[PDB]
């Protein structure tokens, strides 16, 4: 196996000076062997995406999955562990950066088919991970407005060179 | 039930504390105080008879600054033989993944040995001797966070500070030294350096049945 | 005389330099113990920052939920702005638009709306004519509109607004809607107050009214942007807490001699309280009627 | 295509949707606030309402008294439909259970609800309460009204 | 009938990343004003909604000590007396179910 994403959260980073900006805070925190299924586990760490750690808690606590209730028990511990151990001031300041989904360890167990047939079942296991950064969710990437479309068309009209000549 | 046995190389406790006098900081039964102490700095000779008390406070002040410029380098090795075995989690855990920014600047009155007492026979075969040492010098301390910032204390700024550290020799073993076991905060000490970010103390996460009884 | 410019700026850094005379006031950081005695979450303990933390600084540390709905807080029973940073161990209650009893967040809104209608008023005329704000009187949010009390040019005493012109302070309204300006607080010694309102009478003699009152003659300045203003309470944390805004009429009040006094008229509505268009339509009409104090 | 068709097809077929509501009802006569799955409420919620009905039409009524003989499954409930819930709802004409969504159930997700008959005896159900008088948007309407009253 | 072709992670990234199957975001969540838990403003809180159900699961434990046995209805009403106090005069012939804590306070 790897296990590297929980060593993450043990980077000490080198002292700042005085007049650099202040540097966000970056918790890292994830649950492994999970009995769900991974594709199902990224939907909704893809809903939990880019959001708030309240609102994000919110759409877990009414959404209707198992995996659901599983990523609250993470984002919960993580925002505990957020402002008990690495100095995040305010419970609320923080966003989801990251949200994904990996396979697990998996068991193959057989399911008898009629005739004299079998499939190999497989019991899933899945891991979910979740970096948690301090400040507000960042601001959408805005839709492309016509001004902007056509920005990008004019300066298409003016970087065309004639080809293959001197 | 084996033969073999953890050879500990300290105790877990401070021999008969010396409970730190009211006003000691704040203006700049005796013979019987100083009596103990005889008593047990003449065990302390019989176990090796090159001590002097009157040696051993700037051996204690060199101890100290090695010791806590160890948690400035994280000098683990150093500390193991500067620090007891009692002394160094409660030093180093809390700082494990921070930054420890500490100096010395100089020290406002000279140190005192103010109380030396000696534990008996029957621990193991082991005999310790404890010493405990008055300080008042002026020290800086600047902890930084994960991500390189400020939590506590300034970076430049030297502040006084009054504590009552008390060392530790293993006397039985043949390579003993002394080394740091505790400090005493007195009961009366003045409050510490507020901290640099606002603290939430959550009230009762109460079950559905239950009420909030103020 | 000062340019208009010249004027904006010169209040911004006195109100800058006694806000960082303040800050200077208080140096080293200092605890207090705030006591949350809500109905929810009870008893919960903030140890803030002296002089620098804020009941928004409390509602950060308990939810988002608390940062977004609540709009005045009530410390040790007086109403507090949301962004008024707290000067001792106290008792917070943070109070939202849909309690109870929203007698006082109705009024702290009514006030914040009256000021935006202000700083529009100040800043649409044209650099000809002559702009003086009187007052902003505290009209009961059941009598129909905010209302500010503006004096305007000699040159313009025969004038009427069109309903472009109306629609135009309106825009310029949602444009600071838009802006999304935090409603700064000061409180501030009369003669510092007097200092920033130097040049404006009728600012001088509420000013004096508002010192009076009070027996150390510390008065509440609040600032949106550029833009400040003697209050006579606390303000709604946000100008994007306004959603449906208008400026609906502009009435000449009776003793046209000495002076003539304008009232401007205009009702409004936040996002957590918005009313559909049939309903904000008899709302307008009726906050384009009069109001008399 | 099913315009028209104003009952639900549960359960086995129609005498088990039947025996399934008759079990929900004689569960909500004998306890006064049940728990059940919200389609399976609403369905019962219309059984419950004319079952107050016959039972105010009274106990020498033969015919109410058959139907509920049928209706309640533990028959000590029929005393009690007749000369203790009947009465409670003597004054009102017709509008006697109460039914609201509660969450959602933990084993299947299904969309939940609870039915009271109203009177009860139990703790009240956390209801939903309308915006009080005093909010701007009230107060606004209020001035309205006043004004309104006023000028007609 | 079976798959001529397999399936290309490209092609099934498009069917299963497609807006439709992506969970859709709730925007009728709102703070209960009793207990500050978060609730869905179309149905009953669910903290408010157990505290009521424990207590009315108490209330019909001791309805059951009182009624002693199946088959056992009153035909007369009932009414709940907590401690310290008395039956109204309203509430004359009526089962008293006695329960041995305070009165709660959203419990009139
Ligand atoms: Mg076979
Ligand atoms: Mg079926
Ligand atoms: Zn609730």
């Amino acid at each position: 196996i790897s296990r590297k994403w929980e060593k993450k959260n043990k980077i000490v980073y080198p002292p700042q000076l005085p007049g650099e900006p202040r540097r966000p805070a970056e918790i890292y925190h994830c649950r492994r062997q999970i009995k769900y299924s991974k594709d199902k586990m990224w939907y909704l760490a893809k809903l939990i995406r880019g959001m708030s750690i309240d609102q994000a808690l919110a759409q877990l606590e009414f959404n209707d999955k198992k995996g659901a209730k599983i990523i609250k028990e993470v984002l919960l511990e993580a925002q505990d562990m957020a402002v008990r151990d690495h100095n995040v001031e305010f419970r609320s300041n923080l966003y989801i950066a990251e949200s994904t989904s990996g396979r697990g360890q998996c068991l193959k167990r057989i399911r008898y088919h009629g005739r004299g047939r079998f499939g190999i079942m497989e019991k899933v296991y899945c891991h979910y991970f979740v970096k948690l950064v301090e400040g507000p969710p960042p601001p959408p990437e805005p839709p492309k407005t016509a001004v902007a479309h056509a920005k990008e068309y004019i300066q298409q009209l003016r970087s065309r060179t004639i080809v293959h000549t001197l | 039930k084996s033969d073999r046995s953890i050879h500990l190389a300290c105790t877990a406790g401070i021999f008969d504390a010396y409970v730190p006098p009211e006003g000691d900081a704040r203006i700049s039964e005796r013979m019987k105080k100083t009596m103990a102490s005889q008593v047990s700095i003449r065990r302390i000779k019989d176990y090796d008879a090159n001590f002097k008390i009157k040696d051993f406070p700037e051996k204690a002040k060199d101890i100290f600054i090695e010791a806590h410029l160890c948690l400035n380098n994280s000098d683990h090795d150093r500390l193991h033989t500067l620090v007891t075995e009692h002394c160094f989690p409660d030093m180093t855990w809390d700082i494990k993944y921070k930054t420890v920014r500490w100096s010395f600047v100089e020290s406002l009155e000279p140190s005192h040995v103010v109380q030396v007492r000696c534990s008996s026979m029957m621990n193991q075969g082991n005999v310790y001797g404890q010493i405990t040492v008055r300080m008042h010098t002026r020290q800086t301390l600047a902890i930084y966070d994960r991500f390189g910032r400020l939590m506590y204390g300034q970076e430049d700024v030297p502040k006084d500070v009054l504590e009552y550290v008390v060392f530790e020799k293993q006397l039985t073993n043949p390579y003993g030294s002394w080394r740091m076991h505790t400090k005493i905060v007195p009961p009366w000490a003045p409050p510490k350096q507020p901290i640099l970010k606002t603290v939430m103390i959550p009230g009762p996460q109460l079950k559905p049945e239950e009420e909030y009884e103020e | 005389q000062l340019s208009p410019t010249e004027l904006t700026e010169m209040r911004n850094d006195l109100f800058n330099k006694e806000k960082a005379r303040q800050l200077s006031l208080t140096p080293r950081t200092e605890k207090i113990e705030v006591k949350h005695v809500g109905k929810t979450d009870p008893g919960t303990v903030f140890v803030m920052n002296k002089n620098i933390s804020t009941p928004y600084s409390c509602a950060m540390h308990l939810s988002e939920w608390y940062c977004r709905k609540s709009i005045l807080a009530l410390v040790d029973g007086q109403p507090w702005d949301m962004y008024k940073p707290l000067t001792k161990s106290c008792e917070i209650k943070f109070l939202t638009f849909k309690d109870c009893d929203p007698g006082e967040v109705n009024k702290a809104y009514w006030r914040s709306c009256a000021m935006m209608m202000g700083c529009v008023i100040e800043r649409a005329f044209k650099d000809e004519y002559m702009v003086n704000l009187v007052r902003a009187p505290e009209v009961p949010v059941i009598s129909g509109a905010f209302c500010y009390d503006v004096v305007l040019d000699s040159k313009l005493d025969e004038w009427m607004p069109t309903k472009e012109n109306l629609r135009s302070f309106t825009k310029d309204a949602h444009a600071l809607i838009y802006k999304d300006l935090p409603f700064e607080t000061l409180e501030v010694e009369a003669k510092v107050a007097l200092e920033i309102f130097q040049h404006s009478k009728y600012k001088v003699d509420f000013i004096e009214e508002k010192a009076s009152q009070n027996p150390e003659r510390i008065v509440k300045l609040h600032r949106i942007g550029d833009f400040i203003d003697v209050s006579e309470g606390p303000l709604i944390p946000r100008t994007s807490i306004c959603f449906q805004y208008e400026v609906s009429a502009v009435h000449n009040l009776q003793p046209t001699q000495p002076s003539l006094i304008r009232r401007f008229q205009g009702v409004s509505l936040p996002v957590h309280l918005r009313a559909h268009f049939t309903i904000w339509d008899k709302l307008l009409e009726r906050s384009r009627k009069m109001v008399t104090e | 295509i099913s315009h028209g068709r104003v009952f639900r097809r549960m359960g086995l077929g129609p005498e088990s949707r039947i025996h399934l509501l008759r079990n929900l009802l004689t569960g909500l006569v004998r306890h006064e606030r049940i728990e059940a799955p919200w389609a399976r409420v609403d369905e019962m919620r219309g059984y419950a309402e004319k079952l107050i009905d016959y039972g105010k039409l009274g106990d020498t009524n033969e015919r109410a008294m058959r139907m509920a003989d049928f209706w309640l499954t533990e028959k000590d409930l029929i005393p009690k439909l007749f000369q203790v819930l009947a009465p409670r709802y003597k004054d009102q004409t017709g509008g006697y259970t109460r039914m609201l969504q509660i969450p959602n159930r933990s084993l299947d997700r299904a969309k939940m609800a609870v039915i009271e008959y109203k009177g009860n005896c139990l703790p009240p159900l956390p209801l939903p309460r309308r915006d009080s008088h005093l909010t701007l948007l009230n107060q606004l309407l209020q001035g309205l009204r006043q004004d309104l009253r006023q000028s007609q | 009938a079976a798959p001529k072709n397999r399936r290309t992670i490209e092609v099934n990234r498009c069917r299963r990343r497609n807006p439709q199957k992506l969970i859709k975001v709730k925007n009728n969540i709102d703070v209960c004003p009793e207990c500050g838990h978060l609730k869905q403003k179309h149905v009953l809180c669910a903290y408010c909604y157990e505290k009521v159900c424990k207590e009315t699961a108490e209330i019909r434990r001791q309805i059951g000590k009182q009624e002693g046995g199946p088959f056992k209805a009153p035909t007369i009403e009932t009414v709940v007396l907590y401690t310290g106090e008395t039956p109204s005069e309203q509430d004359q012939g009526k089962r008293i179910i006695e329960r041995d804590r305070k009165r709660p306070s959203w419990f009139t």
